[PDB]
């Protein structure tokens, strides 16, 4: 349960992201794929080397989905109908590895966000990742 | 894995029951219908739409019986899991590309199974020795990924 | 999210337990003791060994929470308030935790329920008690 | 744990900049809020009930310093952490009942300490290394949990 702090501590963190949002998420993909390799199973289509095309593109969509969800942090169920949907009925990922993604996100932040990764921030925005990983398996099921 | 020869006994005295053919479809088809997710793997099956289609369908069945076929020759080789799974968790990895995640859910299904079928012979301290043996299992599964 | 037949599900399988809610309770914590070592860690004051009187007590009060939770399945977070209360703030046991006994408690209704316990019906007590440890953290953070 | 060469001298060379007694209390603070249950095994420390509370206490700093200094003590031994760690897992199991998944917790959080501190340095790769690392540990210290 995201409390109002959680959600201004949230919205200051993800707007000095910015024009960036993209590239952290496809850095946030390149460390779940080395630092936890069972996760590669899951694309087995995708050319995961150093600096690959699919993954900077998947990197941004996954980023464009976050800010969404900051955006409509009041009612993410909603906002994220139709990635929840996609999850639960096509893709299939296993919950566990949502909990290694927003681990992966927490290390890229903390590494290009000194000044605003406190420890306050830090638990504001596991509690959201995980919140955001609730709702994209709320369907599985 | 580390089980006691007490606990190897009791593994052992009990599998000899086991109708594998039997449980290992029920085991499979179980895991298809409680995490749903796993059905990902096999589209190549046919319709898994219900509960009831899953149970029936015969490529469910004789797979699970593959599998469980394997897992009943790695209880002979209890010391050595590791060495006996290896070319089944490269196959899992390169070919498959089956989250090894999906190896610890089977193993909670089957032990459920094995309780549902035996009933009060499954008692707490056999269950602890099958939790051990589902836990060493997949870790030898998992153990050639990369 | 429990469906109408998951709630039938539960509910008919719970009635079948009837009186015995108790004794399973305690065979459920027997369970996990044995199979996972690791949950000792929140009982040093207990004597955990087969049908210590501890355990019995302990395995009765687990039961009758549950019994309150299937006859209040729709309205569960404020049927079992205080006992998300008292694990959120005194008792703190990890999260992780709640799967294990959740297995444990499965595998001593497997093991009971011959008839009763089919795929289906397997499927929604999982669920269930996916749902009860859900209210159980909901207030940790 | 198995590190490759490269792994190895990235850890190291890491480490070596690190001062145990900051890391380790800021490691320990976040720990407590981010995941405040793991406040339970430390009531004697005081009020810990805000942030700030927590990372301006002094024996939330001072236990930070001795739990990373026997960490650091362990990247010396990355060849047999489970002889290192053994007393040490006998003593959280035993006396201090401490459930073994907050090894875990401890350890994502201080990659994530890492990361804070080193920024651009603590790339990709060098995470990779660190969280066998710390996964490593964590098994080692509760593998005489019985
Ligand atoms: C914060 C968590 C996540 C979010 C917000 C997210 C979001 C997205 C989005 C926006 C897409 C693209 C959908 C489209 O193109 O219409 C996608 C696809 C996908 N996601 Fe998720 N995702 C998350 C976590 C994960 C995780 C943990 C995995 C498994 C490791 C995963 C595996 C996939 C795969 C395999 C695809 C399809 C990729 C392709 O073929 O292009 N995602 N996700
Ligand atoms: C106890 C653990 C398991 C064992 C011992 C096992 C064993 C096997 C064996 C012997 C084969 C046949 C290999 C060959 O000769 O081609 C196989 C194939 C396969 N397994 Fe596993 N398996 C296990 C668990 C799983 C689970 C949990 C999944 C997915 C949820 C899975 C997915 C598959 C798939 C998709 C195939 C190929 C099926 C096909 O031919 O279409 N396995 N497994
Ligand atoms: C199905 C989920 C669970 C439910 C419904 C449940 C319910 C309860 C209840 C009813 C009590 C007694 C409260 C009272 O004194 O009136 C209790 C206490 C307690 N529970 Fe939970 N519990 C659950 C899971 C767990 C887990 C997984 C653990 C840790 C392994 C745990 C650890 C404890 C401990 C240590 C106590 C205090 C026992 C004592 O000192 O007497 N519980 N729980
Ligand atoms: C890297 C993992 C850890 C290591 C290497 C470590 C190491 C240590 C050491 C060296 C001591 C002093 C033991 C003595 O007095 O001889 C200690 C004590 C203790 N540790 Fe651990 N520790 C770790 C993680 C944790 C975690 C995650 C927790 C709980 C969140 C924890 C809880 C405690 C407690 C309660 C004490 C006793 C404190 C006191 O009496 O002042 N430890 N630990």
């Amino acid at each position: 349960v995201l409390s109002p702090a959680d959600k201004t501590n949230v919205k200051a963190a993800w707007g000095k992201v910015g024009a960036h949002a993209g590239e952290y998420g496809a850095e946030a993909l390149e460390r779940m794929f080395l630092s936890f390799p069972t996760t590669k199973t899951y694309f087995p289509h995708f050319d995961l080397s150093h600096g690959s095309a699919q993954v900077k593109g998947h990197g941004k969509k996954v980023a464009d989905a976050l800010t969404n969800a900051v955006a409509h942090v009041d009612d993410m169920p909603n906002a994220l109908s139709a990635l929840s949907d996609l999850h639960a009925h096509k893709l299939r990922v296993d919950p566990v590895n949502f909990k290694l993604l927003s681990h992966c996100l927490l290390v890229t932040l903390a590494a290009h966000l000194p000044a605003e990764f406190t420890p306050a921030v830090h638990a504001s925005l596991d509690k959201f990742l995980a919140s955001v990983s609730t709702v994209l398996t709320s369907k599985y099921r | 894995v580390h089980l006691t020869p007490e606990e190897k006994s009791a593994v052992t005295a009990l599998w000899g029951k086991v109708n594998v053919d039997e449980v290992g479809g029920e085991a499979l088809g179980r895991l298809l219908v409680v995490y749903p997710w796993t059905q990902r793997f096999f589209e190549s099956f046919g319709d898994l739409s219900t509960p009831d289609a899953v149970m029936g369908n015969p490529k469910v069945k004789a797979h699970g019986k593959k599998v469980l076929g394997a897992f009943s020759d790695g209880l002979a080789h209890l010391d050595n899991l590791k060495g006996t799974f290896a070319t089944l968790s490269e196959l899992h990895c390169d070919k498959l590309h089956v989250d090894p995640e999906n190896f610890r859910l089977l193993g909670n299904v089957l032990v459920c199974v094995l309780a549902h079928h035996f009933g009060k012979e499954f008692t707490p301290p056999v269950q602890a020795a099958y939790q051990k043996v589902v836990a060493g299992v997949a870790n030898a599964l998992a153990h050639k990924y990369h």
